[PDB]
Parts: structure tokens; sequence; C-alpha cells
RNA sequence: ACAGAG
DNA sequence: TCCAGCTCCACTTAA
DNA sequence: TTAAGTGGAGCTGGATGCTCTGT
């Protein structure tokens, strides 16, 4: 969620993503934006896509 | 030149008749035969300037001389000062230095 | 930063690989020079120069 | 009472050092008043909060 | 005038001499250094000089390849060259059995003739140069590094050193003026020798596409 | 033969220490003698200094071929 | 020899001594020396004492006589240029109008 | 009136600071979105994501802007040679003459390990060594120094003193600083370009 | 505020904090002082091994 | 939707 | 509030 | 005489910085 009233959590914005690319940090950019925000799994049919 | 009909006061046009060219109204019968030479001179503005520039004296009619640059220390100089960025709480300067024609331009 | 009511953010990485990519690549001891023109940024400041 | 000097190195960029025995005696003591309100309405149905 | 008009017919002729010397056509050494005062000798000013058909170049043969590989250079006289003058040059070129020709237009070309120069023949390839582009050799300009058209046996060694294909190289267009200077078609690779700030040199490559 | 660089880059160093720390975090055997260390990254850096990490870095060229370099034969540096 | 300026200890540019330690003796020797400087310089400076005052910006008697003469000479030459523009010829600099 | 004019000149700085933020951030967003794909491969080329070549060697030199000890150049030979003369004074070795310096320089530079360097760097090393040797000859012509080592005021061998150990350490340090100054493969070089132009 | 900029390329994360900053020169150049009120909330999942 | 802060 | 594509309309060449 | 290819003019649709802190 958003703010301090709602126990929000901070934002890796568009610009801070651009700094982590410049270091070449691949797994840290994976951990921040997938593992510790909204990780999920889906069932995908490989035939019909 | 604008010329206007004594009758109705519309604008006259020049046309050609059977004996003379005429000023003629478009809305009334009035015509005026051009019997003699009539003229209208514009007298436009000529290109008055020639404009050579870039002389060294035209460059160094600014205050600074005999100061010190951090690059080549020469006396003949051309300085500049700015302040128009208040994110920069420090001052802003830029310097030109051309005694030995070294030509630095730094902060 | 200028310490006049300044807010900075923090992030604790949650993986061992997220640690080691942050320590080797992104540490302060490995980022003393700026990548723009190679000049040092982490150096002394006022009252350490005076 | 302000002395203008360079002291202890925690005062580099706009930070300022205070006196511990001045804050104890009442300097800088503030109060923060907040609010918490609650309404108890009657409905169109003849029922009410309680 | 006539000090500045014969200047153009001298400078354009000199630049066409250099353009033919860089494409591997046989140019003698004196034509590359034909002095203005010496150009006054074989043609004087405009009352004695004649513009359109006196300054043609058909001596140019590919001394690398073959003496029958020949190329015209024509100077049309009217400013906007219509289809009829192109047909005149094409039937002359048909008569002499030459395959390549240049046309130096003075002000431009009518848009139905620019369409003509593409679709008349794939065996009859003709290049439009304005006379204002030929007033300076663009290879001599200091912003233009030296281009070298590469052989197939050098393209093959280029693509084997980096393990590439043709379509992964950087590109140059065929409408590029320096591409039209060398007369290069789709599928050739040029070598660009870039000068550095030091005495070093960085080599790079472009595909025509 | 192998034509690529003999110096270990910072990215190879970072990912080798990361994958080795994730292996030491699970109950993998340790190739060096630890002396009271609990952070797995510190044990990974002790294994890196002593040239004992069992990782082979495979370097993919953009055409598709590769080169198998050992960790114990790249020149490590700061 | 020589004191330590901004261009030798500070964050400006090269010829920094910490940049010399970074390029010659590793990362860790440039990082320890900055911690030693951060530790050592306030201990000297807060026991030397270093302060500013209104007497540190007050103009002396040498300035107040110079400033008056400079203002008088400058305002007189500007007034002469005003009179030379409005009431006759001005030596027009190249590229610009008389104003 | 002077206060009002100085306030006029100050509000321009404030408003340029305030307008500067939206003036620049969209430009940096465009630069980053256009340059984020480029990478330095292991075959010393810079390619996009699709496989096309942007540069055959990065920057012409193959080197890293973060590792330049000089003005856009990997070393500065005067400072390196002075560093080696100060860290390793070899007090029990003879000072080399001009021709002995050129001889030992061309002797070391033909080993196996120097072949990995680019040719322009080796040419700049040989040019610098020739300059140093000409300084040695210009000194030893003035002070009457004989190269055999037997002139009696022995302080004269402190003037342009250079030993073979210092020359060996010099060449090894220059070569090691050149080989570590190369752009390492995998570097997100387009993102560094975008940030270093947008900042 | 769409999906691509607002929720995909950049998104809100947890294990993160935000506080006012203040100087401290008795630390090194590669250290940072985390308050204890934030050090109890932020956690790192350490796996149990030997 | 408005005000702040850096 | 500023700026590339798309479409409409006179303006020559060419038959 | 007119078929047609290409200039110039008007219309249309797109875009305009990063976060927290409260009502
Ligand atoms: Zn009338
Ligand atoms: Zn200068």
């Amino acid at each position: 969620t958003e703010g301090r009233s709602r126990d929000g959590g901070l934002r890796l914005g568009e610009m801070e993503r651009d700094c982590l690319i410049g270091y070449g940090a691949s797994m840290l950019l994976l951990e921040r934006l997938m593992i510790s925000s909204d990780a999920f799994e889906v069932d995908v049919c490989g035939q019909c896509g | 030149m604008l010329l206007f009909c004594p009758g109705c006061g519309n604008g006259l046009i020049v046309e050609e008749g059977q004996r003379c060219h005429r000023f003629s109204c478009n809305t009334c019968p009035y015509v005026h035969n051009i019997t003699r030479k009539v003229t209208n001179r514009k007298y436009p503005k000529l290109k008055e300037v020639d404009d050579v520039l870039g002389g060294a004296a035209a460059w160094e009619n600014v205050d600074s001389t005999a100061e010190s640059c951090p690059k080549c220390e020469h006396p003949r100089a051309y300085f500049m000062q700015l302040q128009t960025r208040s994110a920069d709480e420090p001052m802003t300067t830029f310097y030109k230095c051309c005694n030995a024609q070294c030509g630095h331009r730094w902060r | 930063a200028d310490f006049d009511g300044d807010e900075m953010n923090l992030h604790l990485p949650q993986t061992e690989e997220a640690k080691a990519e942050a320590l080797v690549l992104m540490g302060t001891k490995a980022n003393l020079v700026t990548p723009r023109n190679g000049e040092p940024l982490i150096a002394a400041i006022q009252d350490f120069l005076t | 009472t302000v002395a203008v000097m360079s002291y202890s190195g925690y005062d580099i960029e706009d930070a300022l050092v205070l006196n511990k025995a001045s804050l104890d005696r009442g300097f800088g003591r503030c109060l923060v008043y907040k609010n918490a309100k609650c309404t108890l309405k009657r409905y169109t149905n003849q029922t009410f909060d309680k | 005038d006539d000090e500045e008009e014969t200047y153009r017919l001298w400078k354009i002729r000199k630049t066409i001499m250099q353009l033919c010397h860089d494409r591997g056509y046989l140019v003698t050494q004196d034509e590359l250094d034909q002095t203005l005062e010496e150009f006054k000798a074989q043609s004087g000013d405009k009352p004695s000089e004649g513009r359109p058909r006196r300054t043609d170049l058909t001596v140019l043969v590919a001394h690398n390849d073959d003496p029958t590989d020949q190329m015209f250079v024509f100077f049309p006289e009217e400013p906007k060259v219509g289809i009829k003058t192109i047909k005149v040059y094409c039937q002359r070129m048909q008569e002499e059995n030459i395959t390549r020709a240049l046309i130096v237009v003075q002000q431009g070309m009518t848009p139905s003739a620019k369409q003509s120069l593409v679709d008349m023949a794939p065996k009859y390839i003709l290049e439009q140069f304005l006379q204002q582009e030929l007033l300076i050799n663009i290879t001599e300009h200091e912003l233009v590094p030296e281009h070298v058209v590469m052989t197939k046996e050098e393209v093959t060694e280029l693509l084997a050193r980096y393990k590439l294909r043709e379509n992964q190289l950087p590109r140059i267009q065929a409408g590029d003026p320096v591409a039209r200077y060398f007369g290069i078609k789709r599928g050739q690779v040029v070598k660009i020798i870039r000068p550095s700030e030091t005495a070093g040199r960085y080599i790079t490559y472009r595909l025509v596409q | 033969k192998r034509i690529t660089t003999p110096y270990m880059t910072k990215y190879e160093r970072a990912r080798v220490l990361g994958t080795r720390a994730l292996q030491i975090a699970m109950c993998a055997p340790v190739m060096v003698e630890l002396e009271g260390e609990t952070d797995p990254l510190l044990i990974a850096m002790k294994e890196l200094k002593a040239r004992k990490i069992p990782i082979i870095i495979r370097r993919y060229l953009p055409d598709g071929s590769y080169e198998d370099w050992g960790v114990d034969e790249l020149i490590i540096t700061d | 020899s020589g004191s330590m300026d901004k261009g030798t200890l500070g964050s400006g540019s090269k010829n920094n001594i910490f940049y010399i330690l970074l390029r010659d003796w590793g990362q860790n020797e440039a990082a320890d020396a900055m911690s030693r400087l951060a530790r050592l310089a306030p201990v000297y400076l807060s026991n030397r004492g270093f302060s500013i005052g209104i007497g540190d910006v007050t103009p002396g008697q040498g300035l107040l006589k110079a400033k008056y003469e400079l203002l008088n000479a400058g305002y007189k030459k500007c007034d002469e240029y005003i009179e030379a523009l409005n009431t006759g010829k001005l030596q027009q600099q190249p590229g610009c109008t008389a104003e | 009136t002077e206060f009002f004019f100085h306030t006029m000149a100050g509000r321009e700085g404030l408003v340029d600071t305030a307008v500067k933020t939206a003036e620049t951030g969209y430009m940096q967003r465009r630069l980053v979105k256009s340059l984020e794909d480029l990478c330095s491969q292991y075959d010393l080329t810079v390619r996009s994501s699709t496989g096309d070549i942007i540069q055959f060697i990065y920057g012409g030199d193959g080197l890293d802007p973060a590792a330049m000890e000089g003005k856009d150049e990997p070393l500065e030979f005067k400072r390196v040679l002075d560093n080696i003369k100060a860290v390793f004074p070899c007090p029990s070795e003879p000072a080399l003459s001009k021709n002995e310096l050129i001889l030992t320089t061309e002797s070391i530079m033909k080993k196996s390990e120097f072949l990995c360097c680019q040719d322009s760097f080796l040419q700049e090393i040989k040019k610098f060594i020739k300059g140093v040797s000409e300084k040695i000859k210009k000194t030893r012509d003035k002070y009457g120094i004989n190269d055999n080592g037997t002139t009696e005021p022995r302080v004269l061998y402190q003037l342009d003193r250079i030993t073979p150990t210092q020359v060996e350490k010099f060449l090894e340090t220059c070569r090691d600083k050149y080989m570590r100054a190369q752009m390492e493969p995998g570097s997100a070089v387009g993102a560094l370009c975008a940030q270093s132009i947008g900042e | 505020q769409g999906r691509f900029r607002g929720n995909l390329s950049g998104k809100r994360v947890d294990f993160s904090g935000r506080t006012v900053i203040s100087p401290d020169p008795n630390l090194r150049i590669d250290e940072v002082a985390v308050p204890v009120h934030v050090a109890k909330i932020l956690t790192f999942p350490e796996k149990v091994n030997k």
C-alpha cells in the first residue's frame, strides 16, 4: 500500500530502476521488483498459449 | 496612392479608355482622364550597414585583467560571473584567458 | 544530502545473491569515482578541509 | 545563547549541536495536540448506534 | 561575369576528374592538375567557349577491370533536364555500347525524369549529380573520413573474424552523397578510417542498405 | 585455445560469490576451514581468496560458442 | 611542503591524495585514510577554535577611501557617456546600435 | 530600490531551480529508454539486444571512463615514473645512460606478456622513454658526466638517475594499469552513457 | 499511473524504511547507522546450516 | 482535490 | 502549451 | 487539351519530474 498511515512501503521508481541497471545488478533488480513485491505463479497451457 | 471619388467616396481604380487611361469608380459613372504625368515615389530604406566586427578590443571591453586563472595564470583575461541558479548556493564564475591565446573556459 | 530535514530511503535485500550483488558491485569502497569523468566523489567536505 | 564555532564534527552541513543540560531545563519543549472524533447517528429505520 | 562562370566549368571538371580517379577509371596525371590558366587555353570565355558538348568525358575506362568498361560524363545545358535529353544521351550511349553514364544537371531534374533514371534499364545505370555538389570534393572535406570500398575477399574475412552476418553490420544508405561519390550499390561494404584525437586510428565498417 | 580475457570481471566475481553464498547457506560442504564465521558471504570470500570455489564460469560469445574458464585460473583483483 | 587545499583533499578532481591511494594501493587504503581524516580533523579544529563575526566582514579605513574614489570616477565616466550619446556622437562599437 | 532589484535578480535563480526539474527528467527518461539495451560483449564489441553491432570496439580504445588516471587517458607517464623512483630508490645500482636505457627498454618490451596490449600504448611508452633518455643526455652533456661511472663529484649521478629495477617496475606497472583499465564484458554501457549525459 | 509505469517498471516494495538523516563522522565511509526501531521491524531470512 | 517537505 | 504524420489542393511536364 | 507526380497548407493526435506527509 501507499503511505505511512497505511503501513505503505517505499517505491523503487522508474529512475531508481535505471541506477540498478547501470551497476549491472541483475539478481538485485529481480529481488526488488519480483520477489519482494508481487511474486505469483500461473498455470499456462503450452499448446494454446 | 489612394484616391477617392468626389461623388460616393469609394476607391478609384486605374483602367484604360478610348483616349486616355482613367481613374474610375466602380459604383458611379465618375472618371478622371489622366492628361499629364502623375507619379508617386516610395523612397525605401537602403541597406545602411556594412558591419565588420569581432575585433580584439571589441572582446576585451570588459573589466577584468591581470587576474589569475587556475590553468595558465596569464594576465590578459575576460571574466564572467553568474548567480541565476539558487540550487547553487555557491557563486558561479566563468573565465576566458587569452594572453598567450591559450583559450581556457572553465568554472 | 544536506541535513536540513532530509529523508532518505532504505532497502534490506532478502536473498544471498541480492546481498552479494549489492556488496561487490554497489559498495561505497568500489564506487569512489564517478563513471562520468573518473573524478572522486567520496572525499572530504567542509570542516574536514578547513 | 549561541556560540558560532566548529565543534565535534557533527555539525558539517547545516546540522547544529545542542546542550543536553538546556533541553533538560525546558528549552525546546513542545506539545502536540491531536483529535479523535466519533459520531453516533440515528437511522431512517428506528435503530441507533450505541 | 565570365571570370566566375568559367571557374565553375573548371572546378566541376576537376572534381569529375578526381571522382573518376577514385572509382578506378584511368585518369592521366595532368588532368588531375589541370590549371585554370591552362584550362583557359583549350577553351576560352563563354563567347569562344561552348558549354554543353565540348566538356564531355568519355575517355574514362576501367583500367583495373577492362578497356571496354567505359563511362560517359555529360553536361546538359538547360537547367531542368526533361525526358527528351535523357533519351538523347541514352541513344548515344546505346550507339557507343557503354553501360554507365553521369549527368551533371545545372539546377535540377524534372520529377518524371528522376523516375526515368531508375526504371529505364538495370543495364543502363545513370547518376544525377547537381553542379552545386561538384563545386567541392566532399572527400577532401575535413569532416569526412576516408572511405574505401571493400572486395568480396575482404568482406568474407571481416565476417569470419567477428562471426557475423551481413545484416548485423552498421548501415549506410545508397542515397548518401559519399555513397553516390563512389557509385556503390546494395550489398557492398565500405571501410571507414576514422581519425582520432591521438595519432591512432579506429577502423569501422558499413553495409549499403 | 581460449581467447577471452584472463582477468575475472566484477560481474563474474559478484555472481560467483552470490551463488557460492547461496550454496553455503544450504547445507553444502565447505572447502576451507572456517574459524567461527556465520555469514555465508564471508565464507564465500574466504573460499575465493584461497582459490577453492567449485564453479566453472562459462562465457557465451554472441554467436553461440562458449569458453569454460575455471574460477581457480582467472586472475582475481580488486 | 604545502598546505592541503580543496584540490588536494576534497571532492573536486584528480591530484587528490585519496585518488592516488585508490589508484596505487587499493580500495581499502583510500577508505581507511578518509576515516582517519574524518576522525582527526574535528579533534584539531574544535580545540583550536574557529569562528566568524561581524568584525570579520567590516570594511577597514583603507576600503572606505578607495570605494568613494572608485564610485566617483565610475559615475563621472558614465555621465560623460550619457551626454555623449544624447547630445552628439558616440563611438559606436562594431555590431551594435548607439543605444 | 537596490533591495528590490537584488530580489528581482534572486527570484530568477529560484525559478530556474524550480523549472530545472521538469526540464531535465523527461530528457533523461528518453535517454534511458533508448540506451538501456547496449552491452559490452566478451568479443570486445558493443551490440544491442537484437544482435546488431553498434560499435566494433567500445569507444575506439576498448577502455573504461571510470578508470582514467589522466584527461581521458589511462595513464600519465610522468607521475608513474616519479612514483616508481620514489617507492623504489635502488641505492646500490648504477644510473643508466641514454643508450643503456633504450637497450633495456627494448629488451623488456619484447617479452611474451606485452603482446596483449594495443599498439598505440606501446608506441606512447617508447615515445616517453625516448623523451626521458633525451633528458638524461641533456643533463649529462652539461655537467661533464662520463657514462662509465667514474666522475668524482658523485652527486652528479643524482640528477636524472634511473636504474634497471625502476625501469622494470615502471613497465610492469604501466602494463598492469592498462590491462585493468579495459571495459569489462557485461557492462551496461548504454545506461552509463544515458546517466552521464542526463546528469 | 497506468500499469506499465505505475505498476510494472516501478512498484512499491517491502523490507524498506524511510527516516530523517543526520551526520556522524565516527563511522566509516562504508557504514550506516540504522535505528533500533527499524532494525527490529526489518528482517533477513537466514537459513539454518552448520 | 488542495497544502507542505527535500 | 509545442511538434511530427496525414490529407487536401494548385502547379508544372508530357502526351 | 489533360493525366499525373509533387510542392505547400491545414488538420489531428501525442506529450510535458521524482518521492513521502497530511486533510
Ligand atoms: Zn464614385
Ligand atoms: Zn585559461
